[PDB]
């Protein structure tokens, strides 16, 4: 057998120490990827410090990405 | 040189001189039609035999012919 | 950001009289018996009858939407047949024993005798196509279905046509709705090729899953009721696999581990079966849907996110290569042409692909039972993708000649192309004597020595060897992978680069193929031939526009015969003859790999299994002696096995030895129009015509010959299809009676 | 001046096209420049004694070949079981596995088993010993030496012949009707009484001996005086043995008819009385014209006085358009050869005149189809070459209002009629064949069309045989011709009804269908060579044919599409269907006799109704023995037949090169291969003295053709004596 | 029965004399 | 000599409508070489490979046509 | 006739142009005068780019500076009608080529004679046995 064995959400560790993190790094990418934000049907009106500031679609691309990425990290960094 | 005849059924199209390529025809005024011009060859030794000659002109079995005699690599169609 | 418009052609029926009223020199009337081939010549190309994009590109829509649903009909028709008047559930109840049967003959001339004891109480023809395989794999039991897929397909074919009407007829599109190809992309990458992944996925999880796995066991297939009751009870997949029980939780709790009963990753093939296994289809399946799901999100289409095409082909430029990609976006957003030769050389490579992965890893179960259905399978995917590549090398080089611009590619990538054309063509014909030589007399060399009976100095296992060892050594590397850089393979990605026999019942399946020095030598004939088809479509495509024989030809056309006599002769100098040439070139490249297929599958991992260990091959292992030289190869594989093609008659396969005469008797044919020219026969039927004058029954419409462009094309086609149809005779006719 | 001299045309150009047609016109003498009758006619009879010293030269080398290396006298001690040997192979390749299987026929050196039937001619003509073999080739190499020297010595300008003696037509008739045709064959006549009859009948005769032995107990008298019965008094009975004088009788001249009983071969006797009959008959016929008596004949009398009502005026004015067009007379020639080549290999199957021939099925088999291709290949050409008379020499103010105006006026019907046969022949015959097929495809021959050729029984049956049981006028003594109380009848009637010969084979209703398929070929073809000579003067198309010439590549794209319109193109899609001919006549003659020497003539009398049995009995299974010439085992004898057979194939694609692509394309790829060699460094030092270029259109046609036929050729010839030796080893 | 080797040189000096006057034969044909 | 609207038959024989009738279209002035403009109701061969039509007039003189009417 | 003043046109060069035939036995040149700044294609292959002002390109057959030519006629929406043809040999010579008297062949200039004009119809060419064996043939008389 030998597969690389995952587990269940801890909900203590493995989502916090993982895959938060994750979005904290996908918000920082999302500061320095996108050239040009704010043009989307909707902008994102209500505005924030540095969480709800630039607009809807880069909400959803940034934390889409983080979901992905915290994904890979779950599943790669688990039993190898 | 691809030797080229020009006969005495010409019309005046002046479609001849207007297709060869190479700049071999050329037109010339007479008495015989009702255009008062027919085509005549004055450079005969620079056409190849493209033959786009005996294509141009309508009427029946067209006044010009052309005739394949003695070749030369000036009138062969040679880069070298 | 949609932009149509209402009622641009309104419906008629006038039109359809006085045909041909699309072109405006073709619309007089029938002067000449030359306007009938020229109004079926120009009935397509409908970019050189109008001038902007606009009306042409409605009419490409429409065209797809009508191609759709043709192509439905025939899918409908296709399903109906397997359907009702097939053995679908006769062969469904057994395995080996019984051959499969998807049509029946009327009986009015003999052709009962057609109509041959299949086998399993049935009298008939026997089915290649392999769609009983596809059938049982996706879990077809009962004859209603298929009833309901051929209805639902012809009324929504019938759905399909109305879409089209309405698209050319009342709602057009603008040209702004076309040009924005980052929605194109997304969506296409998105919605068609990623929403049937899924589909797919859930069909193989829900449905193929627990038919197959009752059915291999022994289950007749009247004993289980249909899927919907199966997808209603969740106890049946409790029982059969415990890893449903768990439910949906473990997938959005990430907690994969316990799918893994059901999504695997073994590999390998089914001994059961012979196929491959469904839980490794339906992980692909779910696999790539995420690949394809992930690759939807590129581009820049609304939102600021992505990517877009002038920037990317902006941002590329070398040192060696100037100013880089600049002008690709308009001539490839503004030019159908290009788009289709790469989408049409694209699609070719991806059929030779498709071909060359069904033949070592049989994707259907009981596929590797009958080796005609593998056989032929292979080679018409093969033959599909020979066509459509040389159809592409034709359009790209009708881009190059009709829609280039000069002007809007100044110091571009198609100029450094037609720079050095010359060096190009220079060293592609060095690289083809080079090949040409050194494979080809390789083979001469073979027959000579064969021909004196000293093998001592020949090219052989037993003589001089031209071993590859890279295919081997990389065969070495497959064998050893999934145990040491494969951790999570149990088993081989595949058999066929090396490993133990795989047997299945009463027959062999697939066995490691050896490659000795026969193969060696055939696959130089082999890049030596594609190099050749490479070499001429690329001339053809290159020096499309412009040449140092005649400077002027792009002002001329894309479909002219000849520049006159001059010049020593100016016959097939246009890009349509190179065309022209390069189908026979891809004719003769694709026989031999067909016919290298066939006798090498039938010399080394065909044949019959006996249940000690020992196998015994049908040619009993030749390959490695007769296929080293050329009249070994006229014998053992041509001779030999065209007896099975010409010993069939009275019995049930007289069919196929008539087809083979008939192809024979169309190649002969095809030889009128390549050899003779057009006045020839023009003055032939000037004589006709003179002796039909003095009956008074002569013609209204004056007869001609056809063009000497027109005599190349029907002489091609007929050298084809004769040489494809006599092909197909043979492969199906010895491939038929092995058993 | 530079090579090729004889033309300013042919050298202004630095291309190789100028090499190509150097070697293309060396013979065309018309369009050398510079150009009379005299300087022709001296050209013309210097290269005919070059060609005559070449036939002589080539019989004294096979001639030499089979006296030193064959193994001749080792036939004569046992004549029937030994194969012959052409001569010895020196060839440093040959492995010693292809040495064992080459050496054989107890030769100690590798041969080659001799096919070209020489053997029995020799022997049936008595050349007994090698030494004599010997003084023959080289008597024939002195004469060859001589018509060498006499070539030479006429080109001298004292001895260089007049117009006018090249003109005198009644004279050249007279001589080579009587002094060629005639005292040659009493020549022949006299060697077979006073050297093939003795030789055959056993008794020696030397060079020494032939003027003191007599050919015939009784004298010369009996000839002159009253009774010519002596020399038919004994004649050679059916028990006779050759080489021997049991039951052999001393008889010179008879007419017994019939076949040799022992060798199945025509009676030498028959053959010199034959001979000595047709000298008596071409003697009389020498002596038509006047030549310098007064007494005779003239050609242009006769010829302008042979008018007509309705024929227009007859053959008025022929007489100075025969003699003054060479190419007219050339091409009667031609078809007269063709005619009669067809007539002798169609004659040497059915009715031999050598030992033992009728047994060596190889050397009957290539001897046939040979003189069948030679048929073709030259009568062909006498259809071309009168094409090239019409484009070259016809004169519409010299016979105006003669046959060959009408010719010109109505060649319209006469195309189209030609075409309404060729159709409807080929329809019909192709839809018998396939209904044949279809029929015996689903296993039920009693619904196939098998008719009978009632015409061919009929003659068959009126020419003597009696098997079909219709008795019509030969075979029924009831009829006035039977009792006729002849000399030949006997033999005849004997030679008909014996089920042991290829003469007058049993014929069924594959015979009919394959006769139409013949009769198909020829119509065809005769339409080709028609309409390529009837209209190389005029067209609608192109009238100007006459001003272009003979040979050109086309007339441009205009007028719809020009391409193959000259008379020569008309030759080049005729040659294909003469080879069709050849190639249907000669499958059809391999398989029947191949039947008829196995015994199972049932296999031919079903099979060859339907196509499957003509490419499977015959086409498939015959070639069995054909590819295993080296299996991976081991070789035989027939290694070096099968390698040819698959040499020939590649020649065969290899010309289909030519015959499918044209010009510009190669022109294109060729011009860059030049662009090749320009640029590249440490090649620039050399540079070509001659410019390269693609081959023209009609070079490339023609290279394309003759590569078609020379493979055609070389696969059929392997194939049939491969396998007819293989079969009848 | 058997050869001479004489003989075969008899052949060749016989055979010498076409090829030689043949020789001469082309090269006044040339003209 | 022949007016307009006259059904004329023409007898060259160097040209492809030999044997052929048809209509006159014009006549222009004397002195010049070729007077009869004749119309046709068929074609010649007259085009481009593959062309779609040809012409149908063209124009003689008077000693080789033949009027019917 | 005394030099070729222009400039080289604004390119990067081809491959596929001149061969040795340029050097030793003879080329091709043409001039033009742009009235603007603009680009066109060259005709052994590529795209160019014209200067205002004369211009100097070579080429080394007749047909591609006739095809340069007509492009430069019909191509560019203000049509160029100054572009001459030229010739030049090894030893240094120049020749002018078209348009000789100054305008083109199109349309009719009077001082010219018309040669190779026979006054005689199709079937009034003499037919060829009365040619048969003289160094004419039936088209040349
Ligand atoms: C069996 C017939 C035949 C043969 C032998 C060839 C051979 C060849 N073709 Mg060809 N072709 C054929 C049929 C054939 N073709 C037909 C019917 C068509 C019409 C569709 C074409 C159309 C075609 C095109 C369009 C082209 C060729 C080209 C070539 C050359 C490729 C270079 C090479 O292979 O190295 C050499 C191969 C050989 C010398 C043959 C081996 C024979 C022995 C071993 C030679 C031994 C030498 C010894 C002294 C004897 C080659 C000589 C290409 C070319 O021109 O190359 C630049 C090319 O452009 N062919
Ligand atoms: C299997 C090959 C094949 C077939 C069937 C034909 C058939 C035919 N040829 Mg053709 N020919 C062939 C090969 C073939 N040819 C080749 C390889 C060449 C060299 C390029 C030629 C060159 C040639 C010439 C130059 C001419 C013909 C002509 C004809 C027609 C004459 C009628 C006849 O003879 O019988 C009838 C045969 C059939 C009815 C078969 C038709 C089958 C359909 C289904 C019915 C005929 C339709 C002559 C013609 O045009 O007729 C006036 C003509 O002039 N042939
Ligand atoms: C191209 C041409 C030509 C032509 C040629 C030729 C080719 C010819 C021919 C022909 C031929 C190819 C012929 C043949 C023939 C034969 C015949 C026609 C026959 C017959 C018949 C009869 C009458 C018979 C009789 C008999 C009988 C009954 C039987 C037995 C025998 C006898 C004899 C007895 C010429 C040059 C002139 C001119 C120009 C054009
Ligand atoms: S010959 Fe014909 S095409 Fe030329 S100018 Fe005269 S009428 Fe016009």
């Amino acid at each position: 057998l030998a597969q690389a064995s995952p587990t269940t959400a801890g909900w203590s560790l493995s989502v916090g120490i993982i895959m938060c993190l994750c979005n904290v790094f996908a918000f920082v990418i999302g500061y320095f990827a996108i050239q040009k934000t704010g043009k989307g049907k909707d902008l994102a009106l209500p505005q924030l410090a540095s969480k709800k500031t630039f607009g809807l679609p880069e909400l959803l691309a940034t934390m889409s990405f983080g979901h992905i990425l915290g994904a890979g990290m779950v599943l790669g960094l688990a039993s190898s | 040189s691809h030797s080229v005849k020009i006969y005495d059924t010409c019309i005046g199209c002046t479609q001849c001189v207007r297709a060869c390529p190479l700049d071999v025809l050329e037109m010339v005024p007479w008495d015989g039609c009702k255009a008062a011009q027919i085509a005549s060859s004055p450079r005969t030794e620079d056409c190849v035999g493209c033959k786009r000659c005996e294509t141009a002109c309508p009427t029946d079995f067209l006044s010009i012919r052309v005739y394949l005699g003695a070749e030369t690599t000036r009138s062969m169609g040679l880069a070298y | 950001k949609v932009s149509v418009d209402n009622n641009p052609v309104p419906t008629s029926f006038e039109k359809w009289g006085k045909p041909g009223h699309f072109d405006r020199t073709l619309a007089r009337g029938p002067k000449t018996t030359t306007w009938i081939w020229n109004l079926h010549a120009n009935a397509h190309d409908f970019d050189s009858q109008t001038s902007d994009l606009e009306d042409v590109s409605r009419k490409i829509f429409s065209a797809h939407f009508g191609h759709l649903a043709v192509v439905f009909v025939w899918l409908s028709g296709m399903y109906f047949h397997g359907a009702k008047f097939s053995n679908y559930e006769g062969w469904l109840a057994d395995p080996t024993h019984i051959k499969p049967s998807a049509q029946v003959v009327w009986p009015i001339v003999g052709q009962g005798i057609l109509n041959g004891d299949v086998g399993g109480g049935f009298h008939g023809i026997q089915i290649t196509s392999g769609l009983f395989y596809l059938w049982r794999a996706s879990g077809f039991t009962d004859s209603y279905q298929l009833y309901c897929t051929a209805i639902g397909g012809l009324v929504m074919a019938a759905l399909m046509l109305f879409a089209g009407w309405f698209h050319y007829h009342v709602k057009a599109p603008k040209l702004e709705w076309f040009q924005n190809v980052e929605s194109m992309m997304n969506h296409h990458l998105a919605g068609l090729l990623g929403l049937g992944s899924l589909g797919w996925a859930g069909h193989q999880i829900h449905v193929s899953m627990p038919i197959n796995k009752l059915l291999d066991a022994g289950v007749a297939p009247k004993d289980i009721p249909l899927p919907h009751e199966f997808i209603l009870e969740p106890s049946k997949m409790a029982e059969l696999y415990p890893s449903f029980a768990q439910g949906l939780t473990p997938f959005f709790t990430l907690n994969w581990g316990v799918y893994s009963d059901f999504l695997t990753f073994k590999g390998g093939l089914n001994p059961v079966t012979g196929g491959l296994w469904l839980s490794d289809t339906a992980h692909h399946h779910l696999a790539i849907a995420v690949l394809f799901i992930i690759a939807g999100h590129m581009y820049r289409t609304n939102w600021g996110i992505g990517h877009s095409m002038k920037e990317i082909l902006e941002a590329h430029k070398g040192p060696f290569t100037g100013e880089g990609h600049k002008g690709l976006y308009e001539i490839l957003t503004t030019s159908w042409h290009a788009q289709l030769a790469i989408n049409l050389a694209l699609l070719g490579s991806l059929t030779i692909i498709v071909a060359q992965h069904m033949y070592a890893m049989p994707p259907y179960p009981y596929q590797a039972i009958d080796y005609a259905t593998q056989l032929s399978l292979f080679t018409h995917h093969m033959w599909i993708g020979g066509f459509l590549i040389v159809g592409a090398g034709a359009h790209g080089a009708i881009f190059m000649v009709r829609d280039y611009d000069p002007a809007k590619n100044v110091n571009n990538l198609l100029d450094r192309m037609l720079r050095h054309r010359d060096a190009i063509i220079s060293h592609l014909n060095w690289v083809c004597i080079f090949l040409g030589f050194h494979s080809f007399g390789l083979y001469i060399h073979n027959d000579t020595m064969r021909a004196l009976g000293r093998p001592q100095d020949m090219f052989s296992d037993t003589a001089i060897q031209l071993q590859p060892i890279f295919a081997q050594w990389v065969q070495h590397l497959h064998t050893l992978a999934p145990g040491a850089t494969a951790p999570n393979a149990l088993a081989t990605a595949s058999y066929a680069f090396g490993g133990e026999t795989i047997a299945v019942a009463g027959k062999v399946a697939m066995m490691p193929i050896t490659l000795g020095t026969a193969d060696f030598m055939v696959h130089h004939i082999h890049a030596f031939t594609i190099h050749v088809t490479a070499l001429i479509l690329l001339k053809g495509v290159l020096y499309a526009r412009s040449s140092r024989l005649v400077p002027d030809k792009a002002n001329l056309g894309f479909r002219f015969p000849c520049d006159g006599p001059g010049r020593g002769g100016t016959c097939q100098v246009s890009g349509w003859d190179h065309v022209f040439l390069g189908l026979f070139w891809m004719y003769n490249s694709l026989s031999i790999v067909i016919f290298h297929f066939s006798w090498k599958m039938q010399s080394d991992v065909w044949g019959t299994v006996s249940p000690d260990g020992s196998v015994t091959h049908v040619t009993l292992g030749n390959f490695a002696q007769s296929a080293i030289t050329i009249n070994g190869w006229l014998r053992d594989f041509l001779w030999a096995q065209a007896a099975n093609v010409i010993n069939s008659y009275g019995s049930a396969l007289s069919a196929y030895g008539i087809m083979f005469l008939a192809g024979h008797f169309v190649f002969a044919f095809s030889l009128m129009f390549l050899f003779s020219g057009r006045g020839y026969w023009q003055e032939l039927i000037e004589s006709i015509v003179w002796a039909h004058n003095k009956l008074n029954v002569a013609p209204a419409i004056q007869p001609r010959a056809l063009s000497i462009i027109q005599g190349r094309a029907v002489g091609v086609a007929h050298y084809l299809l004769g040489g494809i149809v006599t092909t197909w005779a043979f492969f199906l006719a010895r491939s038929l009676s092995i058993g | 001046t530079k090579f090729p001299k004889f033309s300013q045309d042919l050298a202004q150009d630095p291309t190789t096209r100028r090499i190509w047609y150097g070697i293309a016109t060396a013979h065309d003498f018309e369009t050398h420049d510079g150009m009379t009758e005299e300087n022709l006619y001296q050209k013309i009879f210097a290269s005919h004694f070059g060609h005559i010293a070449i036939i002589f030269l080539w019989t004294s080398g096979t001639l030499f070949h089979v006296a030193w290396q064959g193994n001749f006298e080792q036939w004569i001690k046992d004549p029937l079981n030994i194969r012959p040997i052409a001569h010895a192979i020196w060839d440093p390749h040959f492995g010693e596995g292809a040495v064992n299987a080459f050496t054989q026929a107890g030769a100690s050196n590798p041969v080659n088993i001799a096919y070209s039937g020489v053997y029995h001619w020799f022997y049936t003509i008595g050349m007994t010993t090698n030494q004599e073999l010997y003084s023959g080739a080289v008597f024939l190499l002195v004469l060859a030496s001589l018509f060498l020297f006499a070539g030479w010595l006429h080109l001298q300008p004292k001895f260089r012949p007049s117009l006018a003696w090249f003109k005198n037509a009644e004279s050249r008739l007279n001589h080579h009707l009587a002094g060629l045709f005639g005292v040659s064959s009493l020549a022949w006549a006299g060697h077979l009484v006073h050297v093939a009859i003795p030789e055959a009948r056993g008794q020696h005769v030397g060079w020494d001996n032939f003027l003191s032995t007599p050919p015939h107990p009784a004298g010369l008298m009996p000839f002159f005086t009253g009774n010519w019965g002596v020399y038919a008094a004994d004649p050679d009975t059916a028990g006779h043995i050759f080489g021997t004088s049991e039951g052999a009788g001393t008889a010179i001249l008879t007419f017994l008819g019939g076949f040799h009983p022992q060798t199945e071969s025509l009676w030498l006797t028959d053959i010199a009385h034959h001979h000595l009959a047709i000298a008596v008959i071409f003697i009389i016929a020498g002596h038509m014209y006047r030549t310098n008596w007064g007494i005779g004949h003239s050609i242009k009398e006769i010829l302008n006085a042979h008018k007509g009502p309705l024929t227009g005026a007859g053959h008025t004015n022929l007489y100075d358009t025969i003699n003054n067009s060479l190419h007219f007379q050339l091409g009667l020639a031609l078809a007269s050869l063709g005619v009669i080549t067809s007539l002798v290999a169609q004659h040497m199957y059915s009715l031999p005149s050598y030992a033992f021939i009728a047994q060596d099925h190889t050397t009957q088999a290539a001897l046939y189809t040979h003189h069948q291709y030679i048929a073709g290949f030259l009568m062909v050409g006498a259809f071309a070459h009168g094409a090239i008379f019409f484009v070259r020499d016809y004169d519409p103010v010299a016979n105006k209002d003669n046959v060959l105006a009408r010719m010109l006026e109505h060649k319209e019907a006469l195309i189209s009629h030609l075409s309404w046969v060729s159709l409807f022949l080929g329809f019909h015959t192709l839809g018998l064949y396939v209904h044949n097929d279809v029929v015996v495809a689903f296993g039920t021959p009693e619904k196939q069309i098998l008719i009978e050729p009632v015409f061919a029984q009929w003659i068959q049956a009126t020419s003597g045989k009696a098997l079909y049981g219709f008795d019509v006028l030969l075979s029924n003594p009831d009829s006035i011709a039977s009792t006729t109380g002849a000399a030949w009848l006997p033999g005849w009637l004997d030679a008909i009804n014996s089920g042991t010969n290829s003469l007058f084979l049993t014929i069924g209703p594959g015979d009919f269908l394959v006769h139409h398929a013949i009769a198909l070929g020829l119509h065809t073809t005769a339409l080709i060579l028609i309409k390529g000579a009837l209209d190389a003067r005029g067209s609608k198309l192109m009238p100007d044919k006459k001003d272009f010439g003979y040979s050109f590549p086309c007339d441009g794209p205009g007028r719809g599409g020009t391409c193959d319109i000259s008379a020569w193109d008309a030759f080049y899609l005729a040659m294909f269907w003469m080879l069709n001919t050849l190639g249907w006549l000669t499958f059809y003659w391999h398989w029947k006799h191949l039947g008829v020497w196995s015994g199972n003539v049932a296999q031919f009398n079903e099979n060859s109704t339907y196509l499957m049995g003509w490419f499977r009995d015959y086409l498939w299974a015959n070639s069995a023995q054909l590819i295993n010439g080296y299996n991976p085992y081991g070789v035989n004898n027939l290694s070096v037949w099968a390698w040819m057979f698959l040499f020939g194939h590649l020649v065969w694609a290899t010309g289909f090169m030519f015959l499918i692509s044209w010009r510009g394309y190669w022109q294109e790829l060729i011009e860059t291969i030049v662009w090749a060699h320009e640029r590249t460094p440490l090649a620039n030092l050399v540079r070509w003295k001659d410019k390269p270029v693609a081959l023209s259109i009609v070079q490339a046609r023609l290279v394309g053709l003759a590569h078609f036929t020379v493979g055609y050729v070389l696969t059929y010839a392997a194939f049939l004596i491969a396998s007819t030796a293989g079969k009848f080893g | 029965m058997a050869l001479s080797d004489t003989q075969i040189l008899a052949a060749l000096v016989v055979a010498l004399l076409p090829a030689f006057l043949a020789f001469r034969l082309s090269t006044e044909l040339y003209k | 000599a022949l007016n307009r609207g006259d059904k004329v038959r023409i007898k060259r024989t160097e040209s492809y409508w030999y044997g052929d009738v048809g209509t006159v279209a014009s006549v222009e002035k004397s002195g010049i070489l070729y007077p009869v403009i004749v119309r046709f109701d068929r074609v010649n061969y007259n085009g481009f490979s593959g062309s779609a039509s040809g012409v149908n007039t063209n124009n003689f003189a008077e000693n080789e046509l033949e009027l019917v009417q | 006739m005394t030099e070729l003043s222009g400039q080289p046109p604004k390119f990067g060069g081809s491959t596929g142009g001149l061969l040795s035939k340029a050097n030793r036995e003879e080329k091709y040149a043409i001039t033009w005068t742009s009235a603007s700044e603009q680009v066109f294609e060259m005709p052994t292959g590529g795209a160019a780019i014209m200067n205002e002002g004369e211009n100097l390109l070579y080429l080394a057959r007749k047909e591609q500076c006739l095809a340069l030519g007509t492009q430069l006629r019909t191509k560019f929406k203000p049509k160029i009608q100054d572009y001459k043809i030229y010739r030049v040999y090894p030893s240094g010579e120049v020749q002018y080529l078209h348009p000789a008297d100054g305008v083109f062949p199109e349309k009719v200039n009077e001082g010219r004679e018309a040669q190779g004009t026979k006054t005689r119809r199709i079937g009034q060419n003499p037919e060829p046995v009365t040619i048969k064996f003289s160094g004419k043939a039936p088209y040349e008389v």
